[PDB]
């Protein structure tokens, strides 16, 4: 490809980058803050597994 | 004759049902039996049928709104909706009359492109987008910030996000083939004989016989094979569209239609339903554009030449002297010579090409037959930005949509909705046509049937084409009724087109037979 | 065939006049067309249709045609009331918008973005019969209060701000108001192109040659035979189709509470609940036998190339000569003949329907990168109604606000099931080399393709060419003895010319008495 057509990319990811790098947390540890919130975390844990 | 046109069939009506305590109304149907094709006539658009009725029974009022309603579109809102500086009824009952408008969203923004479409519902049989079933323009507040690039968006309180997740991926693959071969022979012959006797006694005796003889043979044959295979796809993903999963803000026509539906079960409601807004809507779906260009040549060359000769000479003499003399010269010949010379040349090229999204500008230069300069390959992916195609889609069926919160009998309405749906796709299957001829395939198109034509091919059954063969492909026949229970199946004798004729080509799908519990 | 005779055009005598219509004051009569005038020839200058004023002697008695609906004065379009001073002159009176003290009735603050571009054509009606635009059905300019809009994608225009060296896209025409008629009018840019090229090409060469010599001498004989034949074919044959099919709209009309164009409603109401064929007759005219219920907008373009040459030769030689030697005499003698013909022939078809008559015609002579482009830009400004779904003009009657009306919809049924067999193009006589007959009003044509020329098509450069056959009318109806009508029809109007097709429907109709 062309160098201005890289270049001229390589711009634009500034403004529309996407996640490329990223280190996960499992999604159990966002229930939160709502009622029976502890028992759900281990109900989501273990549908997870599943 | 060739073709013959065959009418619409549609069934003898229903039963009247009984008259529906909150429509006041009874109503009656017929099934399309038979789809008009090949320019047949097309039946009376008389497949409903609606009466009137003495209210034999009171039914339930109208769902308890526990907020305000809105004056001409009766929609529930919320109190804290009005004075609100949007209108949240499609009407302005909700802001008619306030002391004082207190307006949120001050700033300048714009909707999402194209996110109104998204609020269409889709028959998935066809995948073809219908009548409105979302408001994607109630707003219940928001006003929280959504930038793309420097542009701020409000998002509708029915989408959960819509998101720049751009991408693209490109895809080339050009394969050319050649064979040449080449023959060739020489070949002759060439014969000569003499014998002649000549002797003196007196008396003398002279004889002489001449034979000449040639033949020669050519045989020459050529063949050429020329083929070329060019197929190019650009597939960009530009935003990333979710609905809310849950309370929903229904558009107000399907609102209404929903409410107009009978409580008895009766099909042809809930058929015109489906042919109004669809059978499904857009929960989750990937906008972008497509581009496919393929190309396909086959030149193929034959020469064949034959020469064929042959020669024959005879001559005698014979010459008896003793005054006295005699003498005969005798001589014969034939010549044959034969010269056959066979060529032909035949190409056969085909090309489709296939674009979706971008302004018209883009789409139709793509849509030329030469493959795009990266320059407008950039323009119409700038383009696709505003006026994205949906690339993918995952959907749910309408029916989920019809709730509680909104309709009486909202689990009566549900069941319904859902035989319905069953006995459509059954209806609206292009399994019920009959086959085009020429590979063309029946697309059914309400109470009439068409055949689209492939490229090199014409007329309603696609019969005029100068290829003389070309594979036909297999087409199923309708999928036969459930089978009675003890287990429960269906056949599929993959007839309605032949697949092997003409070089047929790919077999039917799988699978040609299915089976279920009862 | 020669040239087929011209017929003067006739009508049968007046039906008698119409008893005087209360409300209109008019008499109607019609006549029925009994000949076009086919191959030139004198037309008609009578009408079909003829209304004369009259005083009815007695009161427009139904003129309470609604009561608590507010009813327009010139006009019977009855208003759901928060309609009135809503802001939108919703009737051609305006009176619902009349003497609005409450300026506040006003529904909603639409009127910023205009109806969508080309919305017109799809209000208007329908003539199958003639492929043309009638009055309107639809009332296009119809809202009901709403303020439905749609996005319009492709509403980026370039605007430079010289001030401000800024080059941007103006906002204006981002969207369109959606009449109240259109059900969807979904924006979806779509094109598909379709290409084949198909080329043979054969040549075959024979010669053939016979010497066959005798020679016998002492007296001197001599005798010799020479056969040779030589023969030449080729055929050469070209064809290429493209059809480029460009899309920008998606729309569908309202199956519910059709809001009828006003003059199709007054002029409905003037119709009798009495089957009067002249007056259904007229009707069907003014707003077509068809009204129409899909639509893609759209550009599309389509060309065809096709190109035959054939060219054969033969040469045909033969001789025998003879000798009879010692005084000396010499005879021969045989046939020899020679021929060539040759042939070709080409044409092409080029049209373009879309957006811009300078690029639409310029794309028609030139397919190009330039001309495709150009066009397409211009199929942004001027798209096109590109295929279209359509029903018989009295379905319509079944879904508006009015009610059943089903006096009038058995009638216009009727009505229209004789005009599409009275006014049709059948009725004109054969168009030769696959003219096509047309009947516009009393009057046929038949329109020629370029191979063809005169009334009828009829004479043609080259002497004899592959025509098809096509259908003549249906005759009447037989009696009924049984409960079934039979009706008979033959492919011979005209029979194909030289071994085209024959024309594919049926031969024989059969009817419920
Ligand atoms: C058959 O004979 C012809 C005539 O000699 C051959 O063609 C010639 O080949 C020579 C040498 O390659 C060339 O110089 C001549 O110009 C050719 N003449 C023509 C008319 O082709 C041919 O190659 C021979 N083929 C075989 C199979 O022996």
């Amino acid at each position: 490809g062309n160098k201005r057509r890289y270049s001229a990319w390589a711009e634009s990811v500034t403004n529309l980058p996407q996640v490329i790098k990223q280190k996960l947390t499992p999604l159990y540890e966002l229930v939160k803050e709502v009622p029976c919130a502890s028992v759900k975390k281990l109900y989501l844990k273990w549908a997870l597994e599943e | 004759v060739t073709l013959m046109p065959i009418d619409c069939e549609l069934s003898s009506w229903s039963s009247w049902t009984t008259c529906d305590p909150c429509q006041k109304k009874r109503y009656r149907y017929a099934y399309l039996l038979q789809p008009s094709q090949f320019h047949g006539e097309p039946c009376n658009f008389s497949d409903k049928e609606v009466e009137d009725c003495v209210t034999n029974r009171p039914c339930r009022s109208q769902v308890r709104c526990e907020g305000f309603v809105c004056a001409q579109t009766g929609r529930c809102v919320n109190r804290r909706l009005l004075c609100n500086g949007d209108n949240d009824c499609g009407d302005q009952s909700d802001e008619a009359n306030c002391r004082r408008i207190y307006k949120k969203c001050q700033h300048e923004m714009d909707q999402y492109w194209g996110i109104g479409s998204l609020a269409s519902g889709i028959n998935l049989f066809t995948n073809s987008f219908e009548g409105p079933v979302l408001d994607h323009r109630y707003y219940a507040g928001g006003c929280s910030p959504h930038y793309i690039l420097n542009t701020r968006f409000r998002k509708p309180y029915n989408v959960e996000s819509y998101t720049p997740q751009t991408q693209g991926k490109y895809e080339f693959i050009l394969k050319e083939y050649e064979s040449y071969s080449d023959f060739e022979r020489n070949v002759t012959e060439k014969m000569a004989s003499k014998s002649g006797f000549s002797f003196g006694f007196e008396l003398g005796i002279s004889s002489q016989s001449d034979r000449g003889k040639h033949y020669i043979r050519r045989t020459k044959r050529f063949s050429h094979t020329k083929s070329v295979f060019l197929h190019a796809r650009s597939d960009l993903e530009v935003a990333h569209y979710k609905l809310k999963p849950r309370s929903l803000m229904l558009h107000y026509e399907f609102l209404q239609r929903v409410k107009r539906l009978p409580l008895e079960y009766s099909y042809g409601e809930y058929r015109d339903l489906f042919r109004d807004f669809g059978t499904h809507y857009i929960t989750e779906a990937v906008l972008g554009g497509i581009y496919e260009y393929t190309l396909v040549m086959n030149k193929e060359a034959m020469e064949r030449g034959d020469y064929t000769l042959n020669n024959v000479h005879a001559c005698a003499k014979n010459d008896f002297k003793i005054s006295l003399g005699v003498s005969v010269g005798k001589c014969r010949g034939i010549l044959n010579e034969i010269k056959d010379r066979n060529k032909r040349d035949t190409m056969v090229e085909d090309l489709v090409v296939l674009v979706r999204g971008g302004a018209s500008e883009h789409i139709t230069t793509l849509a030329y037959q030469e493959l795009p300069t990266a320059d407008l390959m950039q323009e119409w992916g700038d383009a696709v930005q505003y006026n994205p195609a949906i690339i993918k889609v995952k959907v749910e069926p309408l029916y989920e949509l019809v709730t509680a919160t909104d309709f009486a009998y909202s689990s009566t309405v549900r069941q319904n909705m859902k035989q319905a749906l069953e006995e459509f796709q059954k209806e609206v299957s292009s399994c019920h046509c009959a086959p085009c001829q020429g590979n063309g395939v029946p697309v059914l198109k309400g109470s009439r049937c068409d055949c689209i034509c492939p490229v090199g091919s014409q007329g309603l059954a696609c019969e005029v084409s100068y290829r003389k063969n070309t594979p036909i492909d297999g087409k199923w026949n309708c999928w036969s009724n459930w089978s009675s229970c003890s287990g429960r199946r269906k056949t599929r004798q993959r007839q309605c087109n032949n697949p092997p004729p003409q070089n047929g080509g790919s077999p039917c799908s799988g699978p040609a037979s299915e089976t279920l519990d009862c | 065939a020669a040239t087929p005779a011209a017929v003067t055009c006739q009508l049968s005598n007046w039906s008698e006049w119409t008893d005087c219509f209360p409300c209109q004051d008019k008499k109607y009569r019609h006549r029925s067309l009994l000949q076009p005038n086919k191959f030139g020839g004198t037309i008609c200058s009578g009408d079909i249709w003829d209304q004369a004023s009259c005083s009815s002697s007695t009161t427009c008695v139904r003129q309470a045609q609604c009561g608590q609906d507010f009813q327009c004065k010139e006009t019977g379009r009855c208003l759901k009331r928060h309609l009135v001073c809503n802001g939108d002159q919703d009737c051609l009176d305006g009176s619902d918008e009349d003497d609005c003290e409450d300026v506040r009735a006003i529904d909603e603050d639409c009127s910023q973005y205009e109806p969508i571009p080309g919305s017109q054509k799809a209000a208007l009606g329908y003539n199958i019969l003639t492929q043309e635009d009638a009055q309107s059905v639809y009332d296009a300019s119809y809202y009901g209060g709403q303020c439905e809009t749609v996005y319009n994608g492709e509403w980026r225009e370039l605007r430079y701000d010289s001030t401000c060296e800024r080059l941007y896209y103006g906002d204006d025409e981002k969207y369109f108001r959606k009449p109240y008629n259109f059900l969807k009018y979904h924006f979806e840019a779509l094109a598909d192109t379709g290409i084949s090229s198909e080329f043979y090409d054969n040549a075959n060469d024979l010669l053939s040659k016979v010497k066959k010599d005798k020679s016998d001498s002492f007296h001197s004989q001599d005798t010799s035979f020479l056969n040779e034949l030589n023969k030449y074919n080729e055929k050469k044959f070209i064809f290429t189709r493209i059809f480029t099919k460009v899309q920008t709209a998606h729309f569908k009309m309202r199956k519910d509470d059709i809001m009828l164009d006003e003059g199709m409603l007054q002029s409905l109401m003037e119709l009798p609940d009495q089957y009067n064929y002249g007056m259904y007759a007229k009707f069907i005219n003014d707003y077509g036998t068809h009204y129409i219920t899909s639509g893609s907008m759209g550009g599309i373009y389509e060309y065809i190339l096709v190109i035959d040459k054939a060219k054969m030769e033969s040469l045909g030689i033969t001789s025998r000569d003879i000798t009879t030697c010692f005084h000396c005499k010499k005879f021969g003698g045989g046939k020899t003949e020679r021929a060539r013909k040759a042939m070709a022939v080409e044409d092409i078809i080029s049209r373009v329907r879309g957006g811009s008559s300078g690029w639409s015609g310029g794309l028609a002579q030139n397919r190009s990168t330039i001309t495709y482009r150009s066009w397409g830009r211009s199929l942004k400004y001027n798209p096109v109604v590109i295929d279209f779904e359509m029903q018989p003009i009295h379905e319509v009657l079944r879904h508006t606000s009015l009610g059943p009306l089903e006096a009038k919809r058995q009638n216009l049924r009727r009505a229209l099931d004789q005009y599409l067999m009275e006014f049709n193009a059948c009725r004109c006589g054969p168009c030769f080399n696959n003219g096509v007959p047309i009947l516009e009003g009393t009057s046929c044509r038949c329109q020629c393709r370029l191979g063809s020329l005169g009334a009828a098509c009829e004479q043609t450069q080259t002497e004899g060419a592959k025509a098809d056959g096509s259908w003549s009318c249906w005759s009447s109806w037989s009696v009924c003895r049984a409960g079934i009508q039979e009706r008979r029809r033959e492919c011979d109007n005209p029979a194909p010319q030289n071994g085209g097709a024959s024309c594919p429907g049926r031969k024989v109709q059969t009817q419920a008495c």
